[PDB]
RNA sequence: AGCCAGGAUGUUGGCUUAGAAGCAGCCAUCAUUUAAAGAAAGCGUAAUAGCUCACUGGUCGAGUCGGCCUGCGCGGAAGA
């Protein structure tokens, strides 16, 4: 995954969870898409 | 680059940017960038957003610069101690208050307005919104 | 969806249509294809025009609102998916009829073929109508 | 009547027998020969007119041809004689390429009747009218 | 197109900005051989209001102390970059 | 919101004949059958096919996607 400070959501798919204080964002069909923070 | 062509003085004073802005309400295009925020736009800055926004929008609608530099910055260069002089003038700045319109759009949809005016207030030091000519 | 007056323009529409109506019948496109869409609707062109309005719309409460109004045995039918399909020229036309033939015409299933109203009846299919 | 198997519509003009370039390894690309495609072709094609494109259905299966039922040729590659710009579209809106009447496009709609699907002759005629429209003609009603 | 508006009795910069700092905002009712009449009125309506076109066009009925003044906003005084208006002018 | 449904025949449409075929780029952005369908928002193809979504149906059936104005917070946030 990434951990930039700006995180966003890229594709449709792509979702926002905060797991444990820190804002993450699943994706289902792009493993690019996953990224962490911010 | 924008920069005045011929002034009457070199190097002018540091000043002071204070109070509101003047060039407030949206006269020209039908959409308009306002400054939030206190701050100076350089040459380079209006340039870098100018080319962001006319990107975005492709050859199709008309943009305003409602801001110009007009005020020479100075800089001493690099290993020189204080004194012996006032620095030579290196950039160009324009003073922007809070309430002050940037850039003024027409001749496009205010769905990709938006987007536009984004690529550029990322570009731009001074925190900015959008704004819309109101009929008086 | 639009406001209660393009709601109620439909309904009040599809009531119109059964004060100068006679026979109905049914039709549940389980597994349909636009091909078939063009042959039972194909068919209202042959018979004239664009008035045939089959408006597929019985949802529990939808058309089922004009149900009270004009013939209150099809509340009863409002279970699975329906068209009340509304005719016009011809007391009892052979529009009832084709949806049957339809179905075995490569169309899956055809909500059990189970009709609507002219002596109200119930599933059964009837080749014998006026000709 | 069965449901999808292997039926795909696709082939360039009709006159064109046993195309390799064109089409190719999309015809052959089943168990059906390329030879197929050439001398029974052009068995139907003869009848109405070479030159032209017109699409037929491939339902193939598992004995070694397949069994097919010709259509109709389409909008446009018959609104190049029948229009006269053999350029359809380009910038209609920004500049009108050509222009066809009512008249001629009405008359033209009812010959397909055989393929078309609608309920009048003047419904399905607004529709073959319609496809001149979009080829920046803008309909001479 | 009617709004109830209270006189003002208390005018500057302390009351006017006390005022704008409480969901309210200063206007002026002048026209005719009539002397002005200062009102104070609500921010969250006339904020509402203004996003019609016909607000800039149309006659406006502004209630004071019972009576109602038919008036036209002639001028406008936005705040300079929050979405929110400072003060009208309402012709008579 | 979910849930078995539908979501077209010509469109290989002209185009620079190597193809653009609802979806590289052009623009048009048809109108019929009609509960509905843009000649199309995305995926997938040498291009097709194909799968989704717009919409429309029927089921369970009640409150619900979104934008400013703000009160406090969250990440951004590594040194001997
Ligand atoms: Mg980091
Ligand atoms: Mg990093
Ligand atoms: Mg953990
Ligand atoms: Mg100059
Ligand atoms: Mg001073
Ligand atoms: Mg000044
Ligand atoms: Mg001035
Ligand atoms: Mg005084
Ligand atoms: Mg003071
Ligand atoms: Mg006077
Ligand atoms: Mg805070
Ligand atoms: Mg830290
Ligand atoms: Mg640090
Ligand atoms: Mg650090
Ligand atoms: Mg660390």
């Amino acid at each position: 995954m990434k951990v930039r400070a700006s995180v966003k959501k890229l594709c449709r798919n792509c979702k926002i969870v905060k797991r444990d204080g820190v804002i993450r964002v699943i994706c289902s069909a792009e493993p690019k898409h996953k990224q962490r923070q911010g | 680059m924008l920069q005045p062509k011929r002034t009457k003085f070199r190097k002018m004073h540091k000043g002071r940017n204070r109070g509101l802005a003047q060039g407030t309400d949206v006269s020209f295009g039908s959409f308009g960038l306002k400054a939030v925020g206190r701050g100076r736009l350089t040459a380079r800055q209006i340039e870098a957003a100018r080319r962001a926004m006319t990107r975005a929008v492709k050859r199709q609608g008309k943009i305003w610069i409602r801001v110009f530099p007009d005020k020479p910055i100075t800089e001493k260069p690099l290993a020189v101690r204080m004194g012996k002089g006032k620095g030579n003038v290196e950039y160009w700045v324009a003073l922007i208050q809070p309430g002050k319109v940037l850039y003024e759009m027409d001749g496009v949809p205010e769905e990709l307005a938006r987007e536009a005016f984004k690529l550029a207030a990322a570009k731009l030091p001074i925190k900015t919104t959008f704004v819309t000519k109101t009929v008086m | 969806m639009a406001l209660n007056l393009q709601d109620k323009q439909a309904i009040v529409a599809e009531v119109s249509e059964v004060a100068k109506g006679a026979l109905s019948a049914v039709v549940a496109d389980s597994r349909g294809v636009t091909v078939d869409k063009m042959t039972e609707l194909r068919k209202a062109g042959r018979e004239a025009g664009v008035y045939m309005r089959v408006v597929r719309n019985t949802l529990l409460r939808r058309a089922v609102e004009g149900t009270p109004f004009e013939c209150l045995k099809d509340a009863f039918v409002g279970p699975t998916l329906i068209a009340y399909s509304m005719e016009h020229p011809g007391a009892a036309a052979r529009l009832f009829k084709e949806f049957a033939k339809a179905n075995a015409k490569f169309e899956v299933k055809a909500a059990a073929f189970e009709g609507e109203l002219i002596p109200a009846s119930q599933i059964d299919r009837l080749a014998t109508l006026p000709t | 009547a069965k449901k999808v198997q292997a039926y795909v519509k696709l082939q360039v003009a009709a006159g064109m027998a046993n195309p390799s370039p064109p089409v190719g390894p999309a015809l052959g690309q089943q168990g059906v020969n390329i030879m197929e495609f050439c001398k029974a072709f052009n068995a139907k094609t003869d009848s109405i007119e070479k030159g032209l494109p017109i699409p037929v259905v491939i339902t193939v299966y598992a004995d070694r041809s397949f069994t097919f039922v010709t259509k109709t040729p389409p909008a446009a590659v018959l609104l190049k004689k029948a229009a006269g710009i053999k350029s359809g579209s380009g910038k209609p809106n920004k500049d009108k390429v050509g222009k066809i009447s009512r008249a001629q496009l009405q008359e033209i709609a009812q010959t397909k009747a055989a393929d078309m699907t609608g309920a009048d002759i003047e419904a399905m005629t607004r529709s073959i009218e319609g496809t001149a429209r979009s080829m920046g003609l803008v309909v001479e009603d | 197109f009617t709004i109830n508006a209270e006189v003002r009795k208390e005018q500057g910069k302390g009351a006017s900005r006390r005022l704008r700092a409480a969901n309210k905002f200063p206007a002026i009712i002048y026209g005719g051989k009539e002397a002005p009449l200062a009102i104070e009125l609500d921010h969250d309506k006339v904020m509402n209001m203004q996003a019609k076109a016909e607000f800039y066009s149309e006659v406006l009925t502004i209630v004071v102390d019972g009576k109602e003044i038919k008036v036209k906003a002639q001028d406008v005084q936005r705040h300079p970059y929050k979405p929110k208006l400072q003060h009208i002018d309402f012709v008579r």
